């Protein structure tokens, strides 16, 4: 069978100015395809798996085996890091999953 | 290796094929060093390849590169979903990137279901001549006398018109005389070759 995304992937989600930023992608039945992580506003590659793409050194996806989640890490989260994310599946045609970010200060 | 980053030489060129053809993107660099040209489509974001590693499953596409300054992106026999913008990025800081377009063309090609065929008609009659093509961009169709007679155009109103061609899907054909009998020949063409033609025998007893 095809892979697909856990609709339970959170769609929103918020972090903390100079803090790290984690947004999660869980697939199933990911078999031989790839999870990429992609952001929207310049359609900028940042990681494919394990890979690294973007030289943006804040940025590094984990692939959390227990849980078959593609975990995207933005550390030092600024405010110009919100807006939509896209975590997408190598399959022909690619399978895509919008994640937004929110980037706000306590309280 | 020291801090200078790469820059594109010159645009992406777009690119218009037809079905079944063979699609070549080049992106032009200078001093790319040790960064790596990607690849995706841009209305999709779909990945296709990062340097020498193809990301997507299409079995259609595949990279290559000249040199350190020319990357490829091949799209092996071209399809209608393969049409739109493919952009080349660096994963410089920032990125930079460039798109290219893909046309997909399709030849002219009858529709069999409503193209005519030899017909026998009494004197006098009126008669549609029919011939649907398809194709991308759309085709015009052009009728001809097989043997270089013109076609004899008439009104309700009693005045005929003498064309050594018509052009339309339908010729229609009214209070015909034996002197129309013939080969008709019709000729569908979108300036994607192979043009497509037709014969059909009108009878006229
Ligand atoms: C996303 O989360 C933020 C903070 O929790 C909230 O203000 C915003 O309304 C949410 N967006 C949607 C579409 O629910
Ligand atoms: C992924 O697995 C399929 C299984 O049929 C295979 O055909 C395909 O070539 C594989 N792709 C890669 C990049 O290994
Ligand atoms: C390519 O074609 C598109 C229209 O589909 C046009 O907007 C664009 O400017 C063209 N690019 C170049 C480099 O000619």
């Amino acid at each position: 069978m095809e892979p697909y995304f856990d609709p339970s992937t959170p769609r929103n989600v918020t972090a903390l100015m100079g803090k790290s930023a984690y947004l999660s992608c869980r697939v199933r039945n990911l078999a031989n395809k790839t999870v990429s992580w992609i952001r929207h506003r310049d359609i900028h590659i940042l990681t494919v798996g394990s890979y690294t793409y973007t030289s943006d050194q804040r940025f590094q996806a984990t692939h959390h085996q227990d849980t078959e989640d593609w975990t995207l890490q933005i550390k030092w989260a600024q405010k110009r890091d919100a807006g939509m994310y896209e975590c997408q599946i190598s399959t022909q045609p690619v399978r895509s999953y919008f994640v937004r970010l929110n980037v706000v200060v306590p309280h | 290796s020291r801090a200078f980053q790469p820059e594109f030489v010159e645009s992406i060129s777009n690119v218009s094929v037809a079905v079944g053809r063979d699609a070549t993107f080049t992106c032009h660099v200078r001093h790319l060093g040790g960064y790596r040209v990607g690849w995706l489509k841009a209305d999709t974001k779909a990945i296709q390849a990062i340097h020498e590693n193809v990301i997507t499953h299409n079995p259609r596409v595949t990279v290559s590169h000249l040199d350190q300054n020319t990357w490829n992106l091949h799209i092996k026999a071209v399809s209608e979903e393969d049409r739109g913008g493919y952009m080349c990025q660096l994963n410089t800081d920032p990125m930079k990137s460039q798109i290219g377009f893909l046309d997909v063309v399709i030849p002219p090609d009858f529709i069999s279901e409503d193209t005519s065929s030899d017909v026998i008609v009494p004197e006098g009659s009126s008669v549609r001549l029919t011939c649907r093509a398809r194709g991308y961009p759309e085709p015009i169709v052009t009728w001809r006398r097989e043997d270089g007679n013109e076609i004899v155009l008439k009104d309700n109103v009693g005045t005929k018109t003498l064309a050594p061609s018509f052009r339309g899907e339908v010729l229609k054909l009214s209070k015909i005389s034996r002197n129309e009998m013939g080969s008709y020949l019709c000729i569908a063409s979108n300036g994607v070759p192979p043009s497509v033609s037709k014969r059909i025998s009108l009878s006229i007893h």
